[PDB]
């Protein structure tokens, strides 16, 4: 409820979306994040959300954008819903008794981290290695951060992690429908609407599949 | 000294001239107590308010019949279009029943607590419903013209234009189903047949309204 | 003292010759309440403009192409771009203008500036009234052509409906429509082809199509209100 | 406050400080059934228990039965599926009821005494050892120590929000299995089914379309 950019200019705010949180503009018509103990939970519930959207876009086009290319790999060219069927050194069980175990670990350190901010820092048998104080949970630093950013402006690199988070959580559900309706690759759905993107467009896919 | 439904008899009590279209018309004192006449005040209206709606209804699909459109006649357009749209009968009423009886029992309880369904109760919205009299709410969306506020002295003209429709709508949805019953057509082919000879094709001359033809 | 549209009578007590083209006509009581009187001199405004932009529209398109009639030209224009591709762009396009117009509506201070390139900004006006960038070289005074804007508008919105009720009567265009009242005042008008005794009622025929095909699923085209015209 | 009406009076032992102060009062007793405060105070352990149960009745039925017709189980439907794992199994239903309702009967005849004086089975020397974690909370209903692993208890807020999240997920669970046994006999395929149904023809395949909304 200020200068704040919005995203309707000129509409009422809440009052609790003031600015401390990453990238805010005040939509929540919903008023799902009145109660802070619900809005910090949402903070980290939308950057991890984020995150894991940003490898998943990432991890859907380019290996596809370097297949239409036309690379050479064991798996080039498999779709994202077909790479599940596809076999590899394992079956794909005892790969998910890895994940289950690994994260489980990562995760708990994680949400320790989150009851407790300043308490995670420490790694088991290296008691030496340790993360430097001061850091808020959904930014760790330290080992995280190798290359020896967020040394300065922290506020904008926050909201430019926020934007290309927001984005690809959207391109990831434009993932689901869009490989749901038509039954393509993502990327070649591009395609059809660069060949002619005025006889192509949701409606029409929609109308003629109707 | 206003005027009553019958002249020379004064008006009940009860009836002092503050409604709209009072005139005195309770011979039955059916409303002499003022917490009955304030729910009869609420159906005065929406009997009315369904009528206005209904006697418009009739009207207007037997205008387009008889002219040379595709209309039915009002007891007809009941099943041409659960038959021509395949619409399942009992699933159109049921329905019917859902949004309505929503709608009906926010009324039922403005009557028992006229301060209420204003507490954001329902999706936000708190003085859109909070009704200005009994029978007319008005607020944001029951009067988007904004017709009820203003002047208040061409509010209480509309008021009384709207009970004097109001009443012959209701006789006119009465005489529909009287026409019907009686002749066994509709209601602009009872017109026309009025009009084509006002003599010998009125009530009088079918043997349904009276017995002694 | 003002004139109003019919001089020998008074003005309601809620139009004061404020507005422009407040000539004092409200019968039906609609601009009592204040809250709901901004919402329709926005709504005339916007009614009148895009009526004077269709009736010259309309206008412009039979003084240079007799061939096609504008009721029958929403079918057959033929564009490259698609039939959906046209209504999903001017379906964005529109709900991007209009919801600024309406932010402008509710907030008036709350929509000035370009969001894409803030060094550019609107000057604080009046509202429904834009200016800065959309008027460049007003032509003398401001509020002469507020009133010429409405007068116009007004004439204007009294045309298009004239020109829908001359397409589903006599289905030409408005010049085909004056043509055939100018070379035949006496039985070319709607008196002449129509009239309803108490008896029978001799109304036109439509001479629209009540369906037509366009590209597959077919389009209801109805004459707007069959049945009831005299 | 919130009512289920929003224009009714609501009843006045639904607005007592010891009624207040209770899950899921939304002001609804049309019958009045709790105008007593122990009788209210025992139904309110009735409704936590139909409802603990029906939620975990109904994840029974269609967690294994939405995960069926999608694939990767073989679960049949849940009327039919007290027919089958008899036969893959080892006892009589008899021989498999009579130790259902000794192993449960123990439990709710311990939970019958704490209802009756709370910290009942917190006195010393019932169990091994094991009974000082069985006096509950303040409140009756929710006993917490053994009963939670993860520790949720521990707020005194964020607490009232666990017990409304509770009662409604609870409440629409209880709605949820009068839907399955009404949604058995009226028509005899299965919930998914009538899901499924559903979704493909709104219009026409409903409640309407069947012999029991019979005018
Ligand atoms: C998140 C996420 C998830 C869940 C996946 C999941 C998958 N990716 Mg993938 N990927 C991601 C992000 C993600 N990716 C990103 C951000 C990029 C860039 C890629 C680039 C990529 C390529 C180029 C390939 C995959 C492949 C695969 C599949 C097999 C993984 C494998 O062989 O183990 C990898 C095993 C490792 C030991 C590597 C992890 C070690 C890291 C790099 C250390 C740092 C699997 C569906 C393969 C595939 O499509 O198989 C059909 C494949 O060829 N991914
Ligand atoms: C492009 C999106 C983006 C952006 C702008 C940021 C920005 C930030 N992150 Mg973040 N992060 C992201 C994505 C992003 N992250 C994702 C997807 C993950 C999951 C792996 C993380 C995991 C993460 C952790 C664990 C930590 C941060 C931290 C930080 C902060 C300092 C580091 C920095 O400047 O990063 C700048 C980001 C970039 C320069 C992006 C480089 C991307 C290149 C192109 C690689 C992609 C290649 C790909 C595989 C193939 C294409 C800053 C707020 C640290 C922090 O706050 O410490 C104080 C911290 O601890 N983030
Ligand atoms: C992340 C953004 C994004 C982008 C760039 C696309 C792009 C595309 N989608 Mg898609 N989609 C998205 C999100 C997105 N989608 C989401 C979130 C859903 C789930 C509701 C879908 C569901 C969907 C279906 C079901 C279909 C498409 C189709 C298409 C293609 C035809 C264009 C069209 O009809 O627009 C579709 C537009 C929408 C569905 C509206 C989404 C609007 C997004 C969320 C906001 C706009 C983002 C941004 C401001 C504008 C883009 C610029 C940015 C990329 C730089 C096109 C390649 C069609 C296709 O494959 O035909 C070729 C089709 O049938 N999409
Ligand atoms: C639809 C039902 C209905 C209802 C509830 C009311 C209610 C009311 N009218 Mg009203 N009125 C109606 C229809 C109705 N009117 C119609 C159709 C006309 C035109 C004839 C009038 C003309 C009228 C006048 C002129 C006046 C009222 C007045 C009143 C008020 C006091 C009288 C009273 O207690 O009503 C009690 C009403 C009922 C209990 C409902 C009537 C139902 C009866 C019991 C059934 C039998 C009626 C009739 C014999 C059957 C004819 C059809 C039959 C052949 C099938 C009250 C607000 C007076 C007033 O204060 O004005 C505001 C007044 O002066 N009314
Ligand atoms: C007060 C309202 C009212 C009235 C006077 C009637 C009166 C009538 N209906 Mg009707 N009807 C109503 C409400 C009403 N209905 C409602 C709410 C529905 C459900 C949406 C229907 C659905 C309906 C059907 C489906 C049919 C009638 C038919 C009839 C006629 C029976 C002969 C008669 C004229 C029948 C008809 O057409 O008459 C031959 C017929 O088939 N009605
Ligand atoms: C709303 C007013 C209204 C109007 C304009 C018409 C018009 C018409 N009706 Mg009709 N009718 C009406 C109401 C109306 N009706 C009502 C309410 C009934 C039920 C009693 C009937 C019953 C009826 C029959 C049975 C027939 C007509 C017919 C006709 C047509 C020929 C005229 C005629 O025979 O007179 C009929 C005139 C009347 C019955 C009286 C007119 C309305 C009066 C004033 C009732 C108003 C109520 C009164 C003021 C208070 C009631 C007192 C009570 C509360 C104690 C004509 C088009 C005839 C037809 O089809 O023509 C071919 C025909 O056969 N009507
Ligand atoms: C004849 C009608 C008419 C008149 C007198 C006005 C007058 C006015 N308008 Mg307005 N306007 C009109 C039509 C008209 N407008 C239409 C149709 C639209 C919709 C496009 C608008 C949209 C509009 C906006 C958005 C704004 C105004 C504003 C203004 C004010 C200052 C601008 C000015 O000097 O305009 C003078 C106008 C004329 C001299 C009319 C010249 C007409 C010539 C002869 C060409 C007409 C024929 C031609 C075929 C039209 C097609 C053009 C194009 C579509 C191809 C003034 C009160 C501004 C304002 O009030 O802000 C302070 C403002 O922001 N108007
Ligand atoms: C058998 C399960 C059961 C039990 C014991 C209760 C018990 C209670 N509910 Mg609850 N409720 C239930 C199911 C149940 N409910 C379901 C399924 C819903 C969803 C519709 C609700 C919705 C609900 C609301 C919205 C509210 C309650 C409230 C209450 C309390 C006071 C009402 C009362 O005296 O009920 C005692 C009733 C019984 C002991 C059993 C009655 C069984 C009947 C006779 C069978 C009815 C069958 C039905 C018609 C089909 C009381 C603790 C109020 C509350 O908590 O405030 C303190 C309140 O506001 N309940
Ligand atoms: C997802 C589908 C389920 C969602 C159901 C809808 C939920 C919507 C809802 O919560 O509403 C969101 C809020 C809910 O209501 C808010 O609830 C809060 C917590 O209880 C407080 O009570 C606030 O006072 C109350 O406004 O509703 C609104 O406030 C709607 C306001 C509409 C404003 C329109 C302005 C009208 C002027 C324009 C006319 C010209
Ligand atoms: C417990 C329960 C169901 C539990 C179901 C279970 C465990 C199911 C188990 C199984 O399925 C599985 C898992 C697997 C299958 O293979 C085997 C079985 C064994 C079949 C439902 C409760 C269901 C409880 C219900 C439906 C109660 C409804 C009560 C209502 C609506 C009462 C309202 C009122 O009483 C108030 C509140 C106040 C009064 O004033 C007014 C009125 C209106 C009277």
């Amino acid at each position: 409820d200020a200068a704040l950019p919005s995203w309707m200019p000129g509409a009422d705010l809440p009052g609790y979306l003031n600015g401390t949180l990453p990238g805010d503009f005040g939509f929540d018509p919903l008023y799902l994040g009145q109660d802070p103990v619900k809005l910090k939970w949402y903070a980290q519930a939308e950057l991890m959300n984020a995150r894991f959207a940003m490898l998943a876009v990432a991890g859907i086009l380019v290996p596809e954008l370097l297949s239409n290319i036309g690379f050479s790999w064991p798996g080039a060219g498999v779709a994202w819903y077909d790479a599940g069927k596809f076999e590899y050194f394992a079956p794909a069980s005892s790969l998910f008794g890895v994940q289950m175990l690994l994260f489980a670990w990562v995760e708990i350190r994680r949400y320790q981290d989150f009851v407790k901010p300043g308490s995670a820092n420490q790694d088991p048998i290296f008691t030496n290695n340790k993360l430097p104080d001061g850091n808020e949970p959904g930014y760790p630093g330290g080992i995280f951060d190798p290359f020896g950013w967020s040394k300065g402006d922290i506020k904008s690199l926050k909201l430019k992690e926020i934007k290309n988070g927001r984005l690809a959580m959207l391109a990831f559900a434009g993932f689901i429908g869009q490989a749901y309706t038509t039954g393509t690759t993502p990327l070649k759905n591009l395609s059809t609407h660069l060949a002619d993107p005025w006889s192509t467009t949701v409606w029409q896919n929609d109308l003629a599949r109707l | 000294v206003r005027p009553v439904w019958f002249p020379g008899n004064p008006p009940p009590a009860h009836l002092d001239g503050s409604l709209a279209g009072d005139y005195g018309f309770d011979p039955l004192f059916l409303g002499q107590e003022p917490q009955t006449l304030k729910w009869y005040v609420q159906a005065e209206l929406v009997h009315g308010r369904f009528a206005m709606l209904g006697a418009a209804g009739i009207i207007l699909t037997s205008i387009g019949a008889k002219v040379g459109l595709g209309f039915p006649e009002w007891y007809d357009a009941g099943k041409v279009v659960v038959e021509k749209n395949n619409i399942d009968f009992p699933t159109l009423m049921v329905i019917q029943f859902y949004l309505m009886g929503w709608a009906e029992t926010k009324r039922w309880y403005d009557f028992k607590n006229p301060g209420s369904q204003a507490d954001g109760s329902f999706l936000g919205f708190t003085e859109e419903f909070k009704g200005l009299e009994n029978g007319y709410p008005g607020g944001r969306f029951f009067d988007p013209m904004g017709l009820s506020r203003g002047d208040a002295a061409k509010y209480q003209e509309y008021k009384q234009k709207e009970v004097k429709n109001g009443r012959l709508a209701m006789i006119a949805c009465l005489g529909f189903a009287a026409q019907y019953a009686a002749t066994g057509k509709g209601p602009l082919d009872n017109l026309a047949d009025h009009l084509a000879d006002p003599n010998h094709v009125n009530f009088a001359t079918n043997g349904v309204s009276i017995p002694i033809a | 003292s003002r004139p109003l549209w019919l001089p020998g009578s008074t003005p309601p007590a809620h139009l004061k010759g404020d507005l422009p083209g407040d000539f004092g006509f409200d019968p039906l009581g609609l601009g009592a309440n204040a809250e709901s009187l901004k919402w329709f001199k926005e709504s005339e405004l916007v009614h009148s403009r895009w009526a004077m932009a269709a009736v010259a529209g309309i206008l412009v398109q039979e003084i240079v192409r007799p061939d096609v009639f504008w009721y029958n030209a929403g079918k057959e224009v033929e564009s490259p771009l698609g039939p959906l591709g046209l209504l999903a762009v001017e379906f964005f396009l529109m709900h991007w203008v209009e919801v600024r117009r309406w932010q402008d509506l509710r907030k008036p201070g709350s929509v000035d500036q370009d969001p894409i390139f803030s060094q550019y900004k609107l000057p604080p006006h009046e509202v429904g009234y834009p200016g800065g960038v959309f008027a460049p070289f007003i032509p003398g005074d401001l509020a002469e052509l507020k009133v010429k804007e409405i007068k116009n508008g007004r004439l204007a919105m009294l045309a298009f409906v004239g020109f829908v009720m001359a397409a589903q009567v006599t289905g030409k265009g408005p010049i085909a429509a004056l043509q055939e009242h100018l070379a035949d005042p006496w039985g070319t008008t709607i008196f002449s082809k129509a009239a309803v005794v108490p008896g029978q009622a001799v109304a036109p025929p439509c001479k629209i199509p009540a369906s037509v095909s366009y590209k597959g699923i077919e389009i209801p085209t109805p004459c707007f209100l069959q049945g009831l015209w005299p | 406050r919130q009512s289920w009406l929003p224009g009714s009076q609501i009843p006045a032992h639904l607005d007592t400080p010891a009624a207040q102060a209770l899950a899921g009062n939304f002001g609804f007793d049309p019958l009045g059934l709790g105008k007593d405060p122990v009788a209210l105070r025992w139904y309110q352990q009735a409704e936590l228990i139909h409802c603990r149960t029906a939620m975990a009745g109904v994840a029974g039925i269609l967690i294994p039965g939405l995960l069926t017709k999608a694939g990767a189980l073989n679960v049949p439907e849940w009327y039919d599926a007290g027919k089958v794992a008899i036969e893959n199994s080892f006892a009589p239903w008899g021989s498999l009821l009579a130790v259902q309702l000794f192993l449960c009967g123990f439990v709710e005849a311990k939970r019958w005494q704490d209802i009756r004086k709370p910290g009942s089975q917190g006195e010393p020397g019932s169990f091994l050892g094991f009974e000082a974690s069985l006096k509950g909370t303040s409140e009756l209903g929710y006993p917490g120590g053994p009963f939670d692993p993860l520790g949720l208890s521990k707020e005194a807020d964020k607490w009232a929000d666990w017990k409304l999240k509770e009662v409604k997920n609870g409440r629409l669970a209880m709605l949820a299995f009068l839907g399955f046994v009404a949604q058995k006999y009226a028509t005899g395929a299965g919930p998914v089914d009538n899901l499924a149904a559903h979704l493909k023809d709104p219009w026409h395949v409903n409640y309407a379309t069947n012999g029991v909304s019979l005018p």
